[PDB]
C-alpha cells in the first residue's frame, strides 16, 4: 500500500546495489499527479525547497513522508514525465530584489515577463523569512494617504499597519488601490525621502488582459517609479500563484529594511487561498472548513504580519499591507474574510447597494473601520474628520426616518441634511486622487456647514468649482496646510472668508 | 526507469508487487529458478516457531530484524536475488507478508513451467482408467508446449458430474445444471 | 429552510421594522 | 512514437492505462483500438508501473481488461481551416454533420499555453449589438471576453441567438460557435438557422462560421475539451489567418461539471461545494487562452450557466473574475415579465469609463442604476403601507423609475415566436436619446405599458397613441 | 534521547525514535537550526513515531535530522524574575533585554487541582471599580470574561484591574495574548510601560506577559494561554497568591486548537472546530480554578462568531464563563468610560446567598431603576406625556445621577489627566449606591458624580461645584 | 512476556491504544495498563485490539505491558458508597479514605424487559 513500494524501484533495489543515481542531490520522478509530482529519493533535501526538474523546469519541495519529497511543479504538467531526474538547487527559494525592479513588471520567481530586459537585480532575499518581533516594529506614525476622501478622513491608513479593502466583486476595490498607487506621485516628485513612496501591486489569479490594463493605467498616470508589479495570472499555475505574495512582500521588506517606505496591494488574496487549497487538497494534506487546510490562517497571518513601522534604530522604514477580499454575496462570516479581518489591523468595506445608489466610491461604511485611525492622521484632517466621522455617526441613524424625513421635526431635518451633504461630498471621480491640502478643504467647506442651502445636485459642482478655485488663486494657503500640517487660526479666518465669498458668487 | 520485465501471470496486491520485481531481477539475471528453490528453502526456515517468534513479535527493535535475516543469509548462502529480498521485505517491516509473496512467485514461476491448474468434479470417487482417458483428452484440449496440472474434488449434493475448469475456461456438464436450464426452461 | 430564503426573509423584516419605527416617529 | 499499451482498469471517462515500454506525457491522445468507432484518451497521470490515467470521451460500454491502446506525440490534433467553417466537428476532430470527411492541409493541437504578457492587447473600443440594456448598460468591446450569466429558463439561449444574428450577420470576418454541452435541439436550431440565414453555405466556400459541438449526453472527457476544440479553432483563425474573429462559447459549466465528475472519478479530494480543487486554475488556462493579442483581434460571446441562481458558487464567481463585460441574466424581471430578464443592478463592464464611451452615455447609465437602485428600497417602503404616503417627488421617481424598467425590454427578431412581436432593431444614439428623455421628464404622463415591448423612442409613441386613441 | 526527523508538514513533523522514547505530549529540541526548533510529541504509531506538532517555521529541516528528546512536557522559566518580561511559548524572552535569570522552571502540560484541592468557599473577587463591583462583580477562582473592542476602554480596564489587584490584594498578574497582533501588543507593551504597570528600572512590575503572535503556527498558539496559566500557577502554588490570568483571546486559543486538531489528521467536528474542544478547554479553564491556597482568576476577552452564540467556541466558553461584563460604545459616548454595560453582564455569583442581602438589594435597586430608566427615556424621547410625572421625573434624575456616578476615575489614566485615580472599596460603593437609591443626595446635581471616586466626594464635588 | 494474558501498545494516538496479542482478551473489558491506568478493550481486531482508555494519553508509553482484569467492566458498589464523592470507575476522591465495597455491579448489563417492570 506504499507510495515508493513500486515494482521498478524494488527492482533496481534487489536485482543490485545501485549507488548511481546517489539518492541524495538528485531523484527519479515516480507518480506525476494534476500538478504535483511525488518524487523518490531527495534524502539530503529540506523543506520549502525549491529542485528543478530536467525538461528545464523549477518546482518547490514540501511534503516528505519518510519516503517521498512533495514536489509541487512550477509550470505546465505537460511536459513532466515519470522517470525523469530532479536536481536541488541547495536552498529555499529567493526573491531578486532592490532598487532595479522598479517600473517593471516581473513574476513570482522573480524574473521578467514584460519583455522590456531583464531585472538589474544586485542581491536576492530569501522569501519566506520571519517576521519582525515586538521590540524592532514601532507602530503607525506616519500618515498613509490614500487620496481617497472616504478613506482618508473616515479610516486613514497609517504608513506602519494593513488595511483589509474588503467587498463584493466589482465593487471599486482596485480602483481605491489604483487611486492609493496614483496619490503617491506628488510625494515622489520631490524632496523628503521619509514621504517618497514604493508601491507593489502583487496581482493573483487575476486575467493577464487586465494586469495589462493596470500596467497601462499606471504609465500613463506615469505611476511607475514607486511601482513594482508583481503578477501571477490565473493562466500561471498554483504554486506560482501561492508564491506571489511572499514574493511581493519580500521585496517590500527589501524596501523597509533600507530605511525607505512601502506599501504592497495584495489584490485577489482570496485566490491566493484557493491556490493554497488546491495545491495541498493534490498534496492530500487533510482539509478543514470548506475544504481549506489548517494552516491557512498560518498563511495569511505570515504574509500578512510583515507590515509595521521599524524604530528609528532599524531606519525608519515602513510597510503597508492592502489585502483584497472578494466576498460572496457579504458573506463576511466566510473562512477567509473571517481569518484576514481577525488578522488585519483595518477594513475598508465596500457595501454595493451605495454603488449602485450612486455614490462613488463604493466604500459604504459602517461595517468599515480602522482599528488606529485617528492618530494615522494631520491634525488639520485629524479635527475636520473628527467632527466629519461624528456628524455621519447622528445622520446614519436617522436615514431611514429620512425617507419620511419632510413632515418631521427641524432638529432632524437640519441633522439630515447636513449628512446629506457630507456624503455627497465623499464622493469621487475614479482615478483622480485628491492631495491632503484640498480635501481638508472641501471637508473643512462640508463640516463648518456653507453648503447646507445648496442643493443635492450641486454640491459635486461646487466641490469641482472650489477645487478650480483654490488651486487657481489661492495656492498659498494649501502651502500653509501642507506645510504647518493643520489649520492653525489664519487659515481658519481665510477659509472662511474664502468660502463666504465664493458662496457668494457661485451661481 | 529500468524496463521491468513483465511476468506472465500479474499478481497484484503488495505481495505481487514484491514478487514482479523478484520476477523482473530473476529474468534479467536468468537465475529463476535458483531464486524459486531458494524462496522455497526461506519459507521452509520461517516457518520455526523461534524465527517466526522472533519475526512476528513487535518490540525485537527492526535493526535487529535486519541484522537477524542477514546473519541467517550469510550463514546459509544465498544468491544475491534473494538476499536483498529478504533484506528488503525487513526494512520495509512486511515479513508478515513472505509466505505469501512465495507462493505469489511459485505461482507466477509455475505458470513460466507452463502449468495450467485443471479443477475437475467427477461428484463421485472415480477411477484411475477414467482419470486417465481424461487426462489424454485433457492435455490434448488445452494448448500445445504447456503442461497440466489437474486436482479432483467430490460432492455427492451436485448429481452426476464432471465439471472441468481448464486455463478460465469452464465446460460444465453436470447433472445438476442440466436440471436447472432445463429448469429454467420449464417455469416460463 | 435554505440559507439564502432565510437571508431573504431577514432583509424583508428588518425593513419592515425600519420602516415602522418610521411611521411611529 | 506510436507506442502501444494496455487499457487495464475502466470506470467511464477514467481509464488506466499500463505502458512498460514508452510512456506518453500528460495531457495526450491514445487511440483505443477494438472499438468500431475510434475511442480516444486525454492521458493524465503516470501513477506507476507506468500507468496513466486517461478520461475517455465516448461510452465505454465494452472495453476488456488487456486492450491494445496506440499512443501519438498530439494533446490531441484537429484538421483546422477555411474547410472546416460550414461543418460541424466535434472534440477528437471528427464530422458529425454526415458530409464526408473533412479535407484540410495543417491540423492544430488542443493543448497550448496562454501567450504571453507581452502579447496582450490594450485598446478597448466598444461594441454595440442592438441591444438596448447591453448598449447603455453593459457595453460590449470588440476584443473582450463578454460573458452572459443566468439560471435555467431566464434567456441565455434567446440572447446568444439574438447576438449570433445581429452581431454574426454585422461581422466581415469569421465566427466560431462552441456549443459545450448545449442540448442538441436548439443547437440544430442553430445549424438549421444557420443554413437558412445564409452564414453557412452548403454549396461552396463562402461561410463564415465554423460550429464545434459536443452534445451534453457525452462522457466529461468530450464535454470539457470541447470548450478547448472552439478554442483552438478560433486561434487559428486569430493566430496566423490576421482576421477579426468572434467566438460563442455556450454554456461553459458543463466544462466545470465535467471536471467535477472526473476529478470525482480520477482520485481527488473534493473541493469547496464539490467541484474540483483545479477549478480555478484549469478555467484559468482556458480562459486565458481566448483574449485578444497584438496578431489578431478576437470577441468571445460566453453563455455560462449558474446553478438555480446561485452566483456565490465558486465556479461562476471564478468565471466573473475572468470576464470583461458580464450580464446576469436574472429570472425575477421575467417573474415581472421583461425578457430576458437582465439584471444591470448586477452587470459590469470594463468599457463603460467618461473617456472610452463619452460622458453623455455615461451620465444616463448611472443615472438608469441610480433610479433603479433607489425603487428598491423605495418599494420596500411601498411594500407595507402603499403609494400613499411616499411624497409627491418620491411617487414621482418611482412611477419614473418603474417606467424606465418597462423600456428596459426590447422584442428580439429571433424570438417574434414566443411574444408575437416582430422584433427591431436599435442604435445606440437613439438609446441614449430615449433613456436621457424618460430620466428629462419628457414622458411622465404615458402608462408604463406603453414603454413595454419598443424599440425606439418613437415606438412607445405609437404605442402610447395605439393605446388612447 | 537522540532521534531523527523523517518527514515534514509545518507543525506536523513526526520523529522516528530507535531508542528510549519521550510520551505523548512531550518537548523536543530539534538541532541544526539556528534557534530552538522545539517539537510536541504525540502519536508513537511504530519505529517509535512521533507525530509532534512543529512549533516554527519548519524550513530547512531534512530527512534524518537529528532531535534531541528532553523528557519534561515543556519547560518554561517561572519566578518573580518574570514580571515585566515579555516570553513565548517555549519560554523564551522576546524583549531583548537578556535572559530570564530565575530558580525554578516549571513545565506547561500540567494537570488540574484535585477535588481536595478546591476551596468550596465563593469569595467574591472585589476589584474596586464601582460598576464591576456593584453589577457583576468577580470571583476568586472565577472565569470571567470582557466582550470588548478597539475604540472601548478594554486596555485601560485591563491595567486597571491589574493596579487595583496588586495595591488591594497582594496578587500580580500575567497577560496572555493568544494570537496577538504583534502592532497591538507592542503597543499595549509600550501602553503599559507608560502606565507604569511595568518597570524596566527595576523590580516593581506587576504583570508577566506570555505573547504568542498570530505568525507562528498553531501548534505554538494553543500554548500561550498554557504558559501564561503556568507561570499563573506558581503564582497560585509557591505563593499563595490572588492571580491575574488575562487571556487576550479565548476564540484564537479555540481557533489554534481547532487548526491544530486539523493538521494532525483528525475528523472534525461540527461548525468546523476540533473534536476535542470541550475536553482543551476542560484542561485549561479547570486548571485556573481556585484551590486551597491560592485564587487564579481569568479575566478573559472573548470574540463570538458571526455575531452567534449557539456557536461550538462561544458554547463551552459560556460553559466555563462566570460574569461576562460588557464593554461598549453606547455608554462611552454617554461620556462614561469605559462602557461596561451591567445589563448585558449576567455574573453567576449575582445571589444574596453569596454576596449577601445588602449588596443584592443594593445590585437589583440600580439593575431596576436603570432598565425603568431605559423604558421611561423611550418615552421621554418620543415625548408622550412629556415628564410622565413626578415618579418619572425622580427616577429621571435618580438613575442619570447613578449612570454619571458608575464612572471612576482611573490611576493608569492619571499621567495625562489630572484627574487622579481612586481605589473605591466594596463597602463604599455599597454605601453610595444605597444613599442614592433612598433619595438621600437628591438635592444635588447629576454632574457631581461624573469622575469620583467614593460618595463622600461627591458631596465635596458638589460643594465646589457650587460657587 | 506472554501474549495470551497480556499485550503490548502498540501506537497510542487520539483515544486509541491499539495493543498488540492480548488473545486471551474478550470484547468490552477493564484491562488495565502498567501506568496504573485502566481501560477497555473495545473492537477486537486479528492483530490488534483497541482499548480505549480512562485517562490521559499523557502517562502511557508505545509498548507499555497492558494487562487483563478478566472481567467485564465494572464499578464498585453498595450502600457502603452512600455519602461519597466516587470517580467514574469508583475510586473515592474525595480524600477521606478508602471505599469499603464488596459487591461489584456491571456497568453495562441491559435494562430489564418488559415483565420485571411494572409501572411508576
Ligand atoms: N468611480 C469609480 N469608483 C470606484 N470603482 C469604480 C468606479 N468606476 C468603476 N469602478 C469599478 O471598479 C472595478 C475594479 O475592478 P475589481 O472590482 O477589482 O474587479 P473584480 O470584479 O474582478 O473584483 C471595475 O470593475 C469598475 O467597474
Ligand atoms: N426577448 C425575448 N422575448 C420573449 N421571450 C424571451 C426573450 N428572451 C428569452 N425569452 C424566453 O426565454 C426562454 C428560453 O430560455 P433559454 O434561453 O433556452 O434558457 P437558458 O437561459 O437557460 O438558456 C423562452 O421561454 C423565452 O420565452
Ligand atoms: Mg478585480
Amino acid at each position: 500500500t506504499g507510495t515508493a513500494e513500486v515494482s521498478s524501484i524494488l527492482e533496481e533495489r534487489i536485482l543490485g546495489a545501485d549507488t548511481s543515481v546517489d539518492l541524495e542531490e538528485t531523484g527519479r520522478v515516480l507518480s506525476i499527479g494534476d500538478g504535483i509530482a511525488r518524487v523518490h529519493g531527495l534524502r539530503n533535501v529540506q523543506a520549502e525547497e525549491m529542485v528543478e526538474f530536467s525538461s528545464g523546469l523549477k518546482g518547490m519541495s514540501l511534503n516528505l513522508e519518510p519516503d517521498n519529497v512533495g514536489v509541487v511543479v512550477f509550470g505546465n504538467d505537460k511536459l513532466i514525465k515519470e522517470g525523469d531526474i530532479v536536481k536541488r538547487t541547495g536552498a529555499i527559494v529567493d526573491v531578486p530584489v532592490g532598487e532595479e525592479l522598479l517600473g517593471r513588471v516581473v513574476d513570482a520567481l522573480g524574473n521578467a515577463i514584460d519583455g522590456k530586459g531583464p531585472i538589474g537585480s544586485k542581491a536576492r532575499r530569501r522569501v519566506g523569512l520571519k517576521a519582525p518581533g515586538i521590540i524592532p516594529r514601532i507602530s503607525v506614525r506616519e500618515p498613509m494617504q490614500t487620496g481617497i476622501k472616504a478613506v482618508d478622513s473616515l479610516v486613514p491608513i497609517g504608513r506602519g499597519q494593513r488595511e483589509l479593502i474588503i467587498g463584493d466583486r466589482q465593487t471599486g476595490k482596485t480602483s481605491i488601490a489604483i487611486d492609493t498607487i496614483i496619490n503617491q506621485k506628488r510625494f515622489n516628485d520631490g524632496t523628503d525621502e521619509k514621504k517618497k513612496l514604493y508601491c507593489i501591486y502583487v496581482a493573483i489569479g487575476q486575467k493577464r488582459s487586465t494586469v495589462a490594463q493596470l500596467v497601462k493605467r499606471l504609465t500613463d498616470a506615469d505611476a511607475m517609479k514607486y511601482t513594482i508589479v508583481v503578477s501571477a495570472t490565473a493562466s500561471d499555475a498554483a504554486p506560482l500563484q501561492y508564491l506571489a505574495p511572499y514574493s511581493g512582500c519580500s521585496m517590500g521588506e527589501y524596501f523597509r529594511d533600507n530605511g525607505k517606505h512601502a506599501l504592497i496591494i495584495y489584490d485577489d488574496l482570496s485566490k491566493q487561498a484557493v491556490a493554497y487549497r488546491q495545491m495541498s487538497l493534490l498534496l492530500r494534506r487533510p482539509p478543514g472548513r470548506e475544504a481549506y487546510p489548517g494552516d491557512v490562517f498560518y498563511l495569511h497571518s505570515r504574509l500578512l504580519e510583515r507590515a509595521a513601522k521599524m524604530n528609528d534604530a532599524f531606519g525608519g522604514g515602513s510597510l503597508t499591507a492592502l489585502p483584497v477580499i472578494e466576498t460572496q454575496a457579504g458573506d463576511v462570516s466566510a473562512y477567509i474574510p473571517t481569518n484576514v479581518i481577525s488578522i488585519t489591523d483595518g477594513q475598508i468595506f465596500l457595501e454595493t447597494e451605495l454603488f449602485y445608489k450612486g455614490i462613488r466610491p463604493a466604500i459604504n461604511v459602517g461595517l468599515s473601520v480602522s482599528r488606529v485611525g485617528s492618530a494615522a492622521q494631520t491634525r488639520a484632517m485629524k479635527q475636520v474628520a473628527g467632527t466629519m466621522k461624528l456628524e455621519l455617526a447622528q445622520y446614519r441613524e436617522v436615514a431611514a426616518f429620512a425617507q419620511f424625513g419632510s413632515d418631521l421635526d427641524a432638529a432632524t431635518q437640519q441633522l439630515l441634511s447636513r449628512g446629506v451633504r457630507l456624503t455627497e461630498l465623499l464622493k469621487q471621480g475614479q482615478y483622480s486622487p485628491m492631495a491632503i491640502e484640498e480635501q481638508v478643504a472641501v471637508i473643512y467647506a462640508g463640516v463648518r456647514g456653507y453648503l447646507d442651502k445648496l442643493e443635492p445636485s450641486k454640491i459635486t459642482k461646487f466641490e469641482n468649482a472650489f477645487l478650480s478655485h483654490v488651486i487657481s488663486q489661492h495656492q498659498t494657503l494649501l502651502g500653509k496646510i501642507r506645510t504647518d500640517g493643520k489649520i492653525s487660526e489664519e487659515a481658519d479666518a481665510k477659509l472662511k472668508e474664502i468660502v463666504t465669498n465664493f458662496l457668494a458668487g457661485f451661481e | 526507469f529500468a524496463k521491468l520485465v513483465r511476468p506472465p501471470v500479474q499478481i497484484y496486491g503488495i505481495e505481487g508487487r514484491y514478487a514482479t520485481a523478484l520476477y523482473s531481477a530473476a529474468s534479467k539475471q536468468n537465475k529463476l529458478e535458483q531464486v524459486e528453490k531458494e524462496l522455497l528453502r526461506v519459507g521452509q526456515i520461517l516457518k520455526e516457531p523461534k524465527m517466526a517468534a522472533s519475526l512476528m513479535n513487535p518490540y525485537v527493535k527492526r535493526s535487529v530484524k535486519v541484522k537477524s535475516l542477514n546473519d541467517m543469509t550469510a550463514k546459509e548462502k544465498f544468491s544475491p536475488l534473494t538476499s536483498n529480498l529478504i533484506n528488503l521485505l525487513a526494512e520495509n517491516g512486511r515479513l508478515n507478508n513472505t509466505p505469501a509473496v512465495i507462493s505469489a512467485f511459485s505461482t507466477m514461476m509455475s505458470v513460466h513451467r507452463g502449468e495450467v491448474p485443471c479443477t475437475v468434479t467427477t461428484a463421485s470417487p472415480l477411477d484411475e482408467a477414467t482419470l486417465t482417458e481424461l487426462k489424454t483428452v485433457l492435455k490434448s484440449f488445452l494448448s500445445k508446449g504447456q503442461v497440466l496440472k489437474l486436482e479432483v474434488k467430490i460432492d455427492p449434493s451436485i448429481m452426476g458430474g464432471m465439471i472441468v475448469r481448464i486455463g478460465e475456461k469452464y465446460v460444465d456438464m453436470s447433472a445438476k445444471t442440466k436440471i436447472q436450464k432445463l429448469s429454467r426452461a420449464m417455469r416460463e | 429552510a435554505t440559507l439564502k430564503d432565510i437571508t431573504r426573509r431577514l432583509k424583508s423584516i428588518k425593513n419592515i421594522q425600519k420602516i415602522t419605527k418610521s411611521m411611529k416617529m | 512514437g506510436g507506442a502501444t499499451g494496455r487499457i487495464v482498469a475502466v470506470i467511464g471517462a477514467v481509464v488506466d492505462v499500463q505502458f512498460d515500454e514508452g510512456l506518453p506525457p500528460i495531457l495526450n491522445a491514445l487511440e483505443v483500438q477494438g472499438r468500431e468507432t475510434r475511442l480516444v484518451l486525454e492521458v493524465a497521470q503516470h501513477l506507476g508501473e507506468s500507468t496513466v490515467r486517461t478520461i475517455a470521451m465516448d461510452g465505454t460500454e465494452g472495453l476488456v481488461r488487456g486492450q491494445k491502446v496506440l499512443d501519438s506525440g498530439a494533446p490531441i490534433r484537429i484538421p483546422v481551416g477555411p474547410e472546416t467553417l460550414g461543418r460541424i466537428m466535434n472534440v477528437i476532430g471528427e464530422p458529425i454533420d454526415e458530409r464526408g470527411p473533412i479535407k484540410t492541409k495543417q491540423f492544430a493541437a488542443i493543448h497550448a499555453e496562454a501567450p504571453e504578457f507581452v502579447e496582450m492587447s490594450v485598446e478597448q473600443e466598444i461594441l454595440v449589438t442592438g441591444i438596448k440594456v447591453v448598449d447603455l448598460l453593459a457595453p460590449y468591446a470588440k476584443g473582450g471576453k463578454i460573458g452572459l450569466f443566468g439560471g435555467a429558463g431566464v434567456g441565455k439561449t434567446v440572447l446568444i441567438m439574438e447576438l449570433i444574428n445581429n452581431v454574426a450577420k454585422a461581422h466581415g470576418g469569421y465566427s466560431v460557435f462552441a456549443g459545450v454541452g448545449e442540448r442538441t435541439r436548439e443547437g440544430n436550431d442553430l445549424y438549421h438557422e444557420m443554413i437558412e440565414s445564409g452564414v453557412i453555405n452548403l454549396k461552396d466556400a463562402t461561410s463564415k462560421v465554423a460550429l464545434v459541438y459536443g452534445q451534453m449526453n457525452e462522457p466529461p472527457g468530450a464535454r470539457a475539451r470541447v470548450a478547448l476544440t472552439g478554442l483552438t479553432v478560433a486561434e487559428y483563425f486569430r493566430d496566423q489567418e490576421g482576421q477579426d474573429v468572434l467566438l460563442f462559447i455556450d454554456n461553459i459549466f458543463r466544462f466545470t461539471q465535467a471536471g467535477s465528475e472526473v476529478s470525482a472519478l480520477l482520485g481527488r479530494i473534493p473541493s469547496a461545494v464539490g467541484y474540483q480543487p483545479t477549478l480555478a486554475t484549469d478555467m484559468g488556462t482556458m480562459q486565458e487562452r481566448i483574449t485578444t493579442t497584438k496578431k489578431g483581434s478576437i470577441t468571445s460571446v460566453q453563455a455560462i450557466y449558474v446553478p438555480a441562481d446561485d452566483l456565490t458558487d465558486p465556479a461562476p464567481a471564478t468565471t466573473f473574475a475572468h470576464l470583461d463585460a458580464t450580464t446576469v441574466l436574472s429570472r425575477a424581471i421575467a417573474e415581472l415579465g421583461i425578457y430576458p430578464a437582465v439584471d444591470p443592478l448586477d452587470s459590469t463592464s470594463r468599457i463603460m469609463d467618461p473617456n472610452i464611451v463619452g460622458s453623455e452615455h455615461y451620465d444616463v447609465a448611472r443615472g438608469v442604476q441610480k433610479i433603479l437602485q433607489d425603487y428598491k428600497s423605495l418599494q420596500d417602503i411601498i411594500a407595507i403601507l402603499g403609494m400613499d404616503e411616499l411624497s409627491e417627488e418620491d411617487k414621482l421617481t418611482v412611477s419614473r423609475a418603474r417606467k424606465i424598467q418597462r423600456f428596459l425590454s426590447q422584442p428580439f427578431q429571433v424570438a417574434e415566436v414566443f411574444t408575437g412581436h416582430l422584433g427591431k432593431l436599435v442604435p445606440l444614439k437613439e438609446t441614449i436619446k430615449g433613456f436621457q428623455q424618460i430620466l428629462a421628464g419628457e414622458f411622465d404622463h404615458l402608462p408604463e405599458q406603453a414603454f413595454y415591448m419598443v424599440g425606439p423612442i418613437e415606438e412607445a409613441v405609437a404605442k402610447a397613441d395605439k393605446l388612447a386613441e
